[PDB]
């Protein structure tokens, strides 16, 4: 029997952090920054005079303890006393409330427009898709059967092979293949099964 | 019969399925090892500093 | 103890040199380009050609509801305020080795060196929020003006650990 | 002097449990390698959670029920699903 | 007809999707830095109001 | 009361004997293959053929950035590791019938029981990664593992309140 034939669908193996994938190189980079200075800021307020600065807890380094927890809403210890101090910490929970769902959405996206890739089947419908190139055989049986058949199908598969240009015939199956084999994913080629069952 | 070389095929389990694997997240366990690593040191430079108060 | 002013001194005057030489250097950018398509490379200002016989080429930069947005980026007059600030806040603690026991000199140091990293951060964003509109990559000005902002952002931490201190002293 | 925290073992379980849930921790590291060592893990179950919300979600929008079998080769290793060809019919005599 | 071609008319090869721009969220930093902003001035009015 | 010596030696011993056999066992994996299919078992140093002619036939493995990554599971590294500060551990606690009045002996055995049981579970993430570089479920030498993991787990920390309790009574 004749057969299509196609390259193999490259293997998606994981990328080692693949798992940033969704978020883009300079949000990465830019959280960190707001980070500092949010902490920062903090540091500052707290220990400015209330008209005296033992009255508080709030050094430098409590000051940057505070705002890891909070930014992973893992809650905290100690609270900001001053309506200054719950201004910040009030904006900083509003921005990490974006970040997390935004992250969420994305990746849930990206994972469902694969499932429904749904890859060539049956490859029959080479008669309908049109964006996948195929070729056959110079003189051989095929080149007249496609145009001594005629199923509708394999009429508009014949009005192709008619006027895909460069065209959809080879001289050998040697280059044949190797054009299957450089033009990967994008081209295929007609063959007997018994010849493709020997070469695969 | 002798000339086909090939023959890896996904049987007795499918690697298509649809779980996450391993490898999926693995970079996020070595960051979790490495961070308690870490806090090691911190304590062993406390006791640098103390025992020759 | 007493030593900090020798350090919180020092550094100061790097962010501000890092700073300006940042703005200051036509190598913010990767890209492809032209300098009337071919690898370049650019500045906030202007453009210059590499990789080809025009090698050395160059010219001032395109400078083209939110169409108002423009002006900022186009002036980037957020780096230049940061520049400015730093100035200030460097010449607080200049002046505070005179009228001495006022202490009040010193406190706006950290302020301003505080404001100038706010303002290095939007300018990065502004910077990005503009030419994200192709294979790029950051040029070492970009690195400076970082590394700048975080000694400003230390700097003024242990200045305020020093105000903290030597004004505390007296109130028992 | 030891054991000046309530960080007892037990209490160690604990709190790192009630930190991987998301769930009310009272108590507080207070000190450098504790605080270190609590961030990473938060970051850890962040993550964790976000995929697997996010997997769940994907497997609900589509379905396929997936065929058991396809080849001769399966038939050959046959579990339990018996076949046969028609009765007189000449493919019987070729088999 | 046999001169018809575009069947990206029905979407006959499917996009994959990339990575959210700082585009598509730097409204929110703007909110963060201002708010920062504003925060300081409180204290400083604070300091003023119990200058006395 | 001071037993709690022989149940720590004893826990020590155990994960110990535990992990060298777990090293030196041909029980990691069961899988299809053929020592040039079949169903086949796996050491971590050797593949070797059962349910079939060449039962108790064996080979040496095939070992063949990540091109960086491969001489990780190659050399098997933290495995060995683990095995050697276990050794460690129990062989310093096995002195502390001499030399005594020091205590150094408890704190540093600790620390090597815990660092010990943290190497194996890098060697468990590499290894199970790195087979996925179908069919197979796990030989008695993974729960061997896991057992001494988890005996690791425990010693150090009664290990640990042993010297605590030791060292605090100088309080009264
Ligand atoms: N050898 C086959 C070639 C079939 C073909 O490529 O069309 C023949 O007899 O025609
Ligand atoms: N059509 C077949 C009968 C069906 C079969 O062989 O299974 C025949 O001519 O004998």
């Amino acid at each position: 029997g004749i057969s299509i034939m196609i390259k193999k669908p490259q293997k998606s193996k994981p990328g080692v952090f693949s798992f940033l994938d969704p978020l883009a190189y300079e949000i990465w980079m830019c959280i960190v920054f707001a980070y500092i200075g949010v902490s920062v800021v903090l540091f500052l307020v707290s220990r400015f005079s209330p008209y005296s600065e033992s009255t508080n807890e709030f050094g430098i380094f409590n000051s940057l303890w505070f705002s890891l927890g909070a930014f992973m809403q893992q809650g905290c210890d100690i609270s900001p006393r001053s309506l200054s101090g719950r201004i910040v910490g009030g904006v900083w929970w509003f921005f990490t409330l974006i970040i997390i769902s935004s992250y969420t959405a994305n990746l849930a996206a990206f994972l469902t427009v694969e499932r429904m890739v749904s890859p060539i089947e049956s490859a029959e419908d080479l008669s309908k898709q049109t964006e996948i190139a195929y070729g056959t055989l110079d003189s051989g049986s095929t080149k007249e059967f496609f145009r001594r058949s005629k199923i509708a199908v394999f009429d508009k598969m014949w009005t192709y092979m008619r006027s895909a240009e460069p065209s959809v015939f080879v001289r050998t199956t040697a280059e044949g293949v190797a054009r299957v084999r450089k033009s990967k994913g994008k081209y295929a080629y007609l063959l007997e099964s018994t010849m493709n069952e020997y070469i695969e | 019969y002798d000339k086909g070389e090939c023959g890896a095929k996904d049987s007795g389990s499918k690697e298509k399925t649809s779980a996450l694997s391993l490898s999926n997240v693995a970079g996020v366990f070595y960051i979790l090892v490495g961070g308690l690593g870490l806090a090691m040191l911190v304590a062993l430079i406390e006791f640098c500093y103390k025992s020759r108060a | 103890r007493g030593v900090q002013m020798l350090l919180t001194t020092v550094g100061a005057f790097a962010a501000f040199s890092l700073m300006t030489i940042a703005v200051g250097t036509d190598y913010w950018l990767y890209s492809r380009g032209v300098c009337k398509e071919v690898m370049t490379h650019s500045g906030l200002w202007r453009t210059c050609c590499l990789e080809g016989n025009f090698k050395g080429l160059c010219k001032q930069i395109d400078h083209f509801a939110e169409y108002f947005l423009r002006a900022v980026r186009a002036s980037s007059i957020f780096p230049i305020l940061s520049v400015i600030l730093l100035f200030m806040g460097g010449l607080c603690i200049a002046a505070s080795e005179f009228y001495k026991t006022r202490h009040n000199i010193i406190l706006s140091a950290g302020i301003f060196f505080v404001s100038a990293g706010l303002s290095n951060i939007i300018g990065i964003i502004v910077y990005i929020s503009a030419n994200a509109g192709n294979s790029y990559s950051y040029g070492w000005s970009f690195y400076f003006g970082a590394l700048s902002f975080i000694i400003a952002e230390m700097v003024g931490v242990l200045a305020v650990h020093m105000f903290i201190d030597r004004h505390k002293q007296l109130t028992g």
